[PDB]
């Protein structure tokens, strides 16, 4: 690519993301389980939040 | 920084002149060698804190 | 402190019952952080030798950050087990004396007297 | 008054005279071997008799 | 405790005091760690002669060895010393003050 | 010269003051003393009455300055009637440095010798209080 | 001297100090002091120098001095218990003569006389060997005996060494003296913590050896002894001033660099043992030394000196000498406080 | 908060692998999208904070710091490239470095969820200060400045770590989400009482407190414009967030512990007020007005009521703002007639009258003009301290009127009266200037249309 | 993010950090006793080990 030096701060925010997504399942221990939330899961449900 | 190489290896460098109740040439006994080896009996294993 | 603990058995880095434990993925990110490290020692390796820094030796730079990540798995894998032989006998030694540690009576806050101390 | 002389004297300037003075006190040693040990002397015997540091 | 005891701890306390207290000599404070030394050396010698702890009657020996090894030392130090001022004064000793 | 400081703490505060002026000189003084021989040691005098003078000079300015400490701690404790107030040994600090100044002959030495000794007497009764350890035991 | 010969005598450095450390015999930590001083006298003497020789001989004087005061605290321990076992002392004259014997050996204030001019006395290779390697025996010998320490002793040589390197420091402008006033204060702050967690002075004591021989290491790749020719680097070789900037900066454990990592973790034990003044006070004295750090990086990083003109012949040739280890201690001695819970593999 | 901390690590790689020409526009235009990104911390709740992960969370306390501190890069890095310009290409690029390690620290200061990561990072913030300040600062003093920035910062943050590790032993926790929840009252005690000064003086420091401010008007003048930019803007921001965090911890004896203080800022905004109107140097009286400003966050932090958390907050944004423009009016008439002496160059609306209109907007914000959000938290914090006592609106008032009176004078000696004769080389405006100051303006009068987003957390 | 997924999301922080917590202050209680008593696998300091003992019949029988 020629504007290659272009995507180092936009490809850090996108991966930068992704590990704060990929640390949400890892926090997820009261997904669906709080008191103020708990509910019964939808149909082709399989969690509250992802 | 202990580093206990002579257990880790198992060689006796210097545990042999460590007490007086170790084994002597012609099993000579030291004069306190019954008082040693209570002591050193009674303390053990159970660390220096209870030995105490 | 855990001195007496490691003397029965003197000088081993990793023990045998550091093998029941789970080893440190590769994905680590404090082994990814120490593989960074020998990046960096990699880049001043040149910068100090007058070499082009990013360019120049990448047999070495890949042997800095091949030898740290290489110490550093061994390093983090005595960690871990430093930390679990702590939990273990700190464990062992509550379970071995209750008198010492009893179940505290919780109260809820029906109960609770605090005192109000108003900011006016 | 206050914020180019006072407030500047009383923290910054007399804590950094004091700490030249400690410094220019403690690097003042005529470098002899003789003077160092009367020291060590004195500090075994002020460590005994004057502080108990052997009961 | 035994009443020599006393006397082989002063004398070692006093050439420690000497070892302590410099006059001029570099030779004067070199005599006294070797009083020190044998102080030492005897005072070891007296505990394990009393308790007949027999393996520790080879200690004294390295003891002795050893020092006098160290003493050996000292002496070329004086003597290099002394290859520079003529004296062994501990006074021409005063290059590092700055 | 643990027991020097065991006999000055022992008194309460405001209830004999000669004894704890007395305890606080002696404290003093064996402070000029440490500060005398340290200060003969490392710095030969030009002779043995430089030596005497300069050790009776630190050994006097050290035990003056205990003494108008726990006189004026005392009496501060005394007129106010409050013994266990950091207060009066903050005046019996500024004291101890007003005497500081006027043994070097200087007043910005006595001003502040004043503030940072008060201060320091000042926690130095606050951790008797309270309790404070600068010295802890190891405990875990 | 013969590069086999310098093998041989750094060995037996090396085989003194080891000896200290595996031995269980009082005897043979004694012979282990012995043999490291009979090695280290010939690596003090490297260049032949008077300085060279004033240096060894007074360092000779307070090591055998020391070494003198360790055999009557051993003997007085044999009297009162019988044996020779390298563990507590069961004695307290014993035990303050080993701790004083110790301190000697260390250097601590106020037997700390000797390491300003030993230090300037010597080449920056043999000062290196003497403000890391030496430390080693001493430090295990205080680490196996610290069930009978004395804690108003031990914490009084801590704090004083503290504040008597901390204002020595601050008057110097040679780099052997600045870097021995640092090892003095840094010492104190290992055996403060000795007898509340002796895991954290192993911490200390690595992370000083790590940031010293760097600092060493800089120094001899620059062969620079004064402030004032360390101020030339710049227009020889901008990147050694980088180096000396964040080494020195770490020195004074300033966060987020690694040097901040013994001295936290000290006041993290001190205060678990409620003792909130003494770490205060520590803490605070430190900043002298990172006064005379700051000093040392203004000089040399943060601007620029005047050179002279016979500095552009030095443009012309690269830097030959084996640079060794040195930017893997750079990097450890900067970048490491992100690691911090590693220090569990020293317990 | 992994989404802001490795862009900003990847402008790293980005300043130094771009071509010699482009490390400005590059980093200027990456740096730009970082601030664009930074509204997504906007996601805030009126019971919950924003909480990322076991090390990081944003409430509406750290939120509009984040954004004031990713959006003032941009502005640094367009301030600083002009006076740069014939600066070595390494040089240049450490200078970058610097600013975005400062950056870096930042961030994750103002959202480190855990007391203690709070202070490295808050601690890390002075060792590229320090850098900027002594490396590329234009005089002499600069290195005085460097070590009074240094240790009144340390000598007060020194004994706040020993606090904080104190908490940790007691609490058993530094999370701040814990310390919500476990917070125990702090009784009268001696030991509390310098629990009390060893969890504050540092932020006293950092703010500034008056008698304690005086490394700051050396720090911040011999500076350069990035470094006094991010000093009054960002820097004496960390003791406002610190003590906003801190005061939780420290009920009720806050009550009678801040009454010193209290006087110390409530005095010391007449005084340092009152220096400006006698200041040569015009960069010293910008400073003098950072100090006085920053007097009133202090004694509304320390009444802690709701409407003083509000002003001191909404008043911390809209000082960043307005005392980082009026550095950089300041350094572009320095970048005209090289001294910072403010009698020099008058008569400039003569000469260039758009940035005289950039100099009166922000002379008029720096006065507090309503509806600024200036006069919004400046306002709040005055009906909160009414509250407290009656009598501070004299002490307000009265500081209200010289705040006046030194923000037109600094406009009157500029930009009016007759031009300096013997001045002849005052270029024409920049478009990189007139960029800067709009930058700094237009979000600043935006932010009256909706000042909630920097009213905090309890908005 | 939804209110949902952050305030179950700041529940598991919560629960992590209290539970480190409790584990910090249960650590220091466990050392301060095992300090204090010594009969703990921590803070076991060496006594000799009585395998070096000779047990074999002496020259003198009176030992
Ligand atoms: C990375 C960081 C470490 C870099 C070290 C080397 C730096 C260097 O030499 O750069 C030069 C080089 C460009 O130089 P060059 O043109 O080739 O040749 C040299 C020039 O001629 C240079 O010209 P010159 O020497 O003739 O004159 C200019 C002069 C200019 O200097 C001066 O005039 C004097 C100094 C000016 C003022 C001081 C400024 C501040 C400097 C210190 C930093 C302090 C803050 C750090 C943190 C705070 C705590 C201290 O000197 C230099 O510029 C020398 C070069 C060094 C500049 C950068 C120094 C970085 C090293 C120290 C910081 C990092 C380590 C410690 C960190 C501490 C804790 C975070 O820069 C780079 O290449 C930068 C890296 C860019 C690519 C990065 C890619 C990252 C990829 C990561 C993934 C791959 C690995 C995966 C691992 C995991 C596997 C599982
Ligand atoms: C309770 C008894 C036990 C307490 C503990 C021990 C007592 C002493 C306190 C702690 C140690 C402080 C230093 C002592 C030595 C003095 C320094 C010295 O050599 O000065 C000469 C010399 C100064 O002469 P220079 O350079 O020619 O300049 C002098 C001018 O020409 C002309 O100068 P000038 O005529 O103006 O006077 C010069 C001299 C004269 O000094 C004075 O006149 C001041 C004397 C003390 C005044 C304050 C006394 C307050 C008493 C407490 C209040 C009483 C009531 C308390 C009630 C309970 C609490 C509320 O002042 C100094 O040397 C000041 C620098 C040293 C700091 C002294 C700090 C004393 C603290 C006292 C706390 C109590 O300095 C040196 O040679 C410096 C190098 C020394 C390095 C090694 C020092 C080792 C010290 C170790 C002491 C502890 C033993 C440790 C053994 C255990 C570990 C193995
Ligand atoms: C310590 C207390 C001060 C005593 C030493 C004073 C300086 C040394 C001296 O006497 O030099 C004369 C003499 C020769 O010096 P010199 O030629 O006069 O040099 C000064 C020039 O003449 C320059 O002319 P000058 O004499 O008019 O000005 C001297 C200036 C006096 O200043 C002035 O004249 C103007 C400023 C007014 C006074 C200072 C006010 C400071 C207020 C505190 C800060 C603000 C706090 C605000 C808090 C508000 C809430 C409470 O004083 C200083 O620079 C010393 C400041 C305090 C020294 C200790 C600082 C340690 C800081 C540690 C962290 C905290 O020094 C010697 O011969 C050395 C030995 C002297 C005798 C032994 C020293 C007394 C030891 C007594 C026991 C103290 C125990 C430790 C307690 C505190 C630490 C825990
Ligand atoms: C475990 C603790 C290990 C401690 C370090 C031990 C080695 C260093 C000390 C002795 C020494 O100086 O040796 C020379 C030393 C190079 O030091 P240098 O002269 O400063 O390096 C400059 C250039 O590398 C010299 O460049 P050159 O052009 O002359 O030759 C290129 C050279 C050529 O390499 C070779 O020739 C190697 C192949 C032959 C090896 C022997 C075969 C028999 O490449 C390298 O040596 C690349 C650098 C290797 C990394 C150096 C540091 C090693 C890692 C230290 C531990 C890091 C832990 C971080 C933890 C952080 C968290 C706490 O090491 C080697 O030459 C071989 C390194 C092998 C590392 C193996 C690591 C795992 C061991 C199990
Ligand atoms: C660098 C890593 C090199 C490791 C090589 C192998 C060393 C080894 O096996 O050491 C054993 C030792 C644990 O032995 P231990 O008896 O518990 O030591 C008590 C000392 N106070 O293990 C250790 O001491 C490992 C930790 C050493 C780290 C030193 C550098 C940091
Ligand atoms: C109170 C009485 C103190 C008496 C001892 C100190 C007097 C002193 O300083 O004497 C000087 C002496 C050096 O002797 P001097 O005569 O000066 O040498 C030149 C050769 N004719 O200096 C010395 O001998 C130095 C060592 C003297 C002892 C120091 C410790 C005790 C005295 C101070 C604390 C009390
Ligand atoms: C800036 C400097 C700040 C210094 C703050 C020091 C705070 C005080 C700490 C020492 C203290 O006074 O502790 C109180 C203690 C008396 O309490 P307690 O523990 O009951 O002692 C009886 C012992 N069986 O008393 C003691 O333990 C003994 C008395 C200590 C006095 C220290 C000062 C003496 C004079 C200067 C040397
Ligand atoms: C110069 C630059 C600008 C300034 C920068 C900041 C410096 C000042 C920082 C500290 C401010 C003053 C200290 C805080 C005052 C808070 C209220 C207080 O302590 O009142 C004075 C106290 C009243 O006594 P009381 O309330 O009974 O206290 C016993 C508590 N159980 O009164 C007393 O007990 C008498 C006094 C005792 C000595 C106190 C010394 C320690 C505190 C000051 C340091």
């Amino acid at each position: 690519r020629d504007h290659w030096i272009h995507v180092l701060v936009p490809v850090g925010f996108v991966f930068g993301y992704y590990l704060d997504r990929k640390n949400d399942e890892k926090l997820a221990a009261f997904r669906n389980k709080s008191l103020l939330y708990k509910r019964e899961l939808k149909p082709q449900e399989e969690v509250t939040w992802k | 920084p202990f580093f206990d190489v002579q257990k880790k290896l198992g060689v006796d460098l210097d545990h042999w002149m460590t007490i007086q109740s170790a084994e002597q040439p012609h099993r000579i006994p030291a004069r306190c060698h019954a008082f040693e080896k209570e002591w050193i009996e009674c303390a053990h294993g159970i660390g220096s804190i209870r030995a105490e | 402190m855990m001195t007496g603990r490691q003397a029965r058995a003197p000088l081993q880095f990793l023990p045998d019952e550091a093998r029941s434990l789970p080893p440190p993925k590769l994905t680590d990110p404090r082994l990814a952080y120490i593989g960074f490290l020998g990046y960096c020692s990699g880049l001043i390796d040149n910068a100090i030798r007058r070499r082009p820094v990013l360019s120049a030796g990448l047999h070495r730079q890949f042997l800095y950050i091949t030898s740290f990540v290489f110490v550093g798995y061994y390093l983090l894998k005595r960690q871990d087990y430093m930390y679990a032989v702590r939990d273990h006998d700190m464990f062992s030694y509550i379970k071995s004396h209750p008198e010492d540690f009893p179940e505290k009576d919780k109260k809820t806050y029906r109960e609770v007297f605090e005192e109000f101390h108003p900011v006016r | 008054l206050l914020d180019l002389i006072w407030l500047e004297t009383i923290l910054p300037k007399t804590i950094s005279l004091a700490q030249m003075k400690m410094s220019t006190t403690i690097t003042s040693q005529k470098g002899l071997i003789k003077l160092y040990f009367l020291s060590f002397l004195i500090t075994i015997l002020i460590s005994t008799t004057l502080l108990n540091f052997h009961e | 405790m035994s009443l020599v005891y006393m006397n082989i701890m002063m004398a070692f306390t006093v050439s420690l005091t000497g070892l302590l207290m410099y006059r001029s000599h570099l030779m004067s404070s070199l005599l006294c760690l070797e009083g020190m030394m044998l102080s030492l050396f005897i005072l070891a010698t007296l505990m394990i002669l009393n308790s007949h702890f027999t393996l520790a009657s080879m200690m004294p020996i390295i003891l002795l060895v050893f020092a006098a090894c160290e003493a050996a030392l000292g002496l070329s130090l004086l003597v290099m010393v002394s290859n520079t001022y003529g004296t062994d004064y501990v006074q021409n000793l005063n290059l590092l003050q700055c | 010269a643990k027991t020097l400081l065991h006999q000055y703490w022992d008194i309460p505060e405001g209830t004999e003051c000669h004894r704890k002026t007395y305890a606080a000189t002696s404290i003093g003084g064996a402070s000029g003393l440490v500060v005398s021989a340290y200060s003969v040691a490392l710095k030969t005098p030009t002779s043995f009455l430089e030596g005497v003078a300069r050790t009776g000079r630190y050994t006097f300015t050290a035990a003056a300055i205990g003494a108008i400490f726990g006189l004026t701690s005392c009496i501060s404790a005394q007129v106010r009637e409050k013994p266990d107030d950091p207060l009066n040994y903050l005046i019996g600090g500024c004291a101890g440095g007003l005497t500081l100044g006027a043994r070097t002959r200087s007043y910005g030495i006595g001003a502040a010798a004043c503030a940072y000794m008060g201060l320091t007497a000042a926690l130095v009764k606050m951790g008797q209080l309270e309790g404070w350890k600068v010295f802890a035991e190891p405990k875990v | 001297m013969n590069p086999i010969i310098l093998i041989i005598i750094l060995m037996t450095v090396m085989l003194g100090t080891i000896i200290v450390m595996i031995s269980t015999h009082w005897l043979l930590i004694w012979i282990g002091f012995e043999m490291n001083m009979l090695a280290i006298i010939p690596i003090m003497m490297k260049k032949h120098n008077p300085r060279a020789t004033e240096a060894s001989t007074k360092y000779f004087l307070t090591q055998s001095t020391a070494s003198m005061l360790l055999m009557m605290a051993i003997i007085i321990n044999l009297m009162f218990s019988g044996q020779w076992t390298v563990m507590k002392l069961f004695n307290p004259m014993a035990s303050m003569l080993m701790t004083m014997a110790l301190a000697m050996k260390l250097g601590m204030a106020p037997f700390h006389f000797w390491v300003p001019e030993v230090t300037q006395g010597i080449p920056l290779s043999s000062g290196l060997i003497l403000l890391t390697w030496q430390k080693l025996a001493p430090m295990s010998v205080l680490y196996q005996i610290l069930p009978s320490i004395n804690l108003d002793l031990i914490l009084t040589l801590s704090i004083l060494s503290i504040t008597i390197g901390g204002w020595g420091g601050l008057n110097q402008t040679q780099l052997r003296k600045i870097m021995a006033y640092s090892s003095i204060a840094h010492m104190g702050w290992m055996t403060a913590v000795l007898l509340y967690n002796p895991t954290m002075t192993l911490l200390n004591l690595i992370i000083y050896i790590i940031m010293t021989s760097t600092m060493f290491t800089l120094f001899m790749a620059n062969s620079t002894t004064t402030t004032l020719s360390l101020s030339h680097t710049w227009n020889k070789a901008p990147i050694m001033t980088i180096l000396v900037l964040i080494t020195l900066l770490s020195m004074g454990g300033l966060p987020p660099l690694s040097g901040f990592m013994p001295k936290w973790m000290i006041i993290q034990e001190m205060t678990k043992n409620d003792s909130i003044i003494l770490p205060t006070l520590m803490a605070i004295t430190a900043l002298l030394n990172l006064y005379f750090y700051m000093r040392l990086t203004y000089s040399t990083a943060l601007t620029m000196f005047p050179s002279t003109n016979n500095m552009k012949m030095k443009w012309q040739f690269p830097t030959t000498k084996r640079m060794t280890l040195l930017p893997t201690m750079t990097v450890l001695s900067t970048m490491l406080l992100p690691l911090t819970p590693i220090l569990s593999i020293l317990e | 908060m992994l989404k802001y901390i490795i862009p900003t690590m990847m402008l790293m790689p980005l300043t130094w692998l771009s071509k010699n020409s482009m490390i400005w526009i590059n980093t200027t235009l990456h740096s730009l999208l970082i601030s664009l990104t930074s509204l997504l911390l906007l996601n805030q709740f009126g019971d919950n904070s924003l909480n990322f992960s076991l090390t990081f969370f944003s409430d509406s306390l750290s939120t509009p710091l984040l954004i004031l501190t990713m959006w003032l890069l941009p502005l640094m890095l367009m301030a600083s490239q002009h006076h740069l310009s014939k600066e070595n290409l390494a040089r240049k690029k450490l200078f970058i470095s610097m600013l975005i390690l400062l950056q870096l620290f930042l961030i994750m200061t103002f959202t480190a969820t855990e007391l203690i990561f709070f202070y490295i990072m808050f601690e890390a913030t002075l060792v590229p200060t320090l850098i900027i300040i002594t490396r590329w600062g234009n005089q002499t003093e600069r290195l005085n400045a460097g070590l009074y920035f240094l240790f009144y910062t340390l000598a007060g943050s020194l004994p706040l770590l020993v606090a904080l590790i104190y908490i940790q032993n007691t609490m058993g926790s530094l999370n701040f989400l814990i310390l919500q929840y476990w917070v125990q009252p702090m009784p009268n005690s001696w030991s509390n009482t310098f629990m009390w000064l060893a969890c504050m003086m540092a932020f006293m420091v950092k703010m500034p407190l008056y008698g304690l401010h005086l490394w700051l008007p050396k720090a911040h003048v011999e500076a350069p414009i990035a470094g006094s930019m991010v000093l009054a803007a960002i820097l004496l921001k960390l003791g406002g967030y610190g003590m906003m965090r801190i005061t939780l911890l420290l009920n009720p004896i806050t009550d009678f512990m801040a009454y010193p203080f209290i006087m110390l800022s409530l005095w010391g905004m007449i005084m340092t007020s009152s220096i400006c109107l006698r200041q040569t140097d015009l960069k010293s009286l910008i400073a003098y007005s950072s100090v006085s400003h920053m007097a009133l966050v202090i004694v509304a932090i320390l009444i802690q009521t709701p409407w003083s958390y509000m002003g001191a907050t909404a008043l911390m944004i809209a000082h960043g703002l307005t005392s980082s423009m009026l550095f950089c009016l300041a350094n572009s008439n320095y970048e005209r007639v090289h001294s910072r002496t403010m009698i020099l160059a008058r008569g400039l609306q003569t000469l260039l009258p758009l940035m005289a209109a950039w100099w009166l907007l922000a002379s008029l914000t720096n006065l507090a003009l309503p509806p600024s959000i200036n006069l919004i938290g400046e306002l709040f914090v005055v009906m909160s301290t009414f509250s407290w006592s009656n009598i501070t609106i004299i002490l307000m008032g009265l500081n209200m009127v010289i705040t006046a009176l030194y923000s037109l004078y600094m406009l009157i000696t500029t930009q009016r009266g007759k031009h300096t004769h013997h001045i002849n080389n005052i270029l024409p405006s920049f478009t990189r200037e007139n960029a800067l100051m709009s930058l700094h303006m237009l979000p600043l009068l935006l932010l009256s249309l909706n000042p909630k987003i920097i009213l905090g957390p309890l908005y | 993010d939804a209110p949902e997924k952050n305030y179950e999301r700041t529940m598991a922080i919560l629960q992590i950090e209290s539970e480190k917590a409790e584990l910090r202050l249960k650590e220091l209680e466990v050392r301060r006793l095992m300090r204090a008593k010594g009969d703990g696998p921590w803070f076991q300091y060496p006594t000799i080990d009585k395998a070096l003992i000779d047990h074999s019949p002496k020259a003198t029988p009176d030992n």
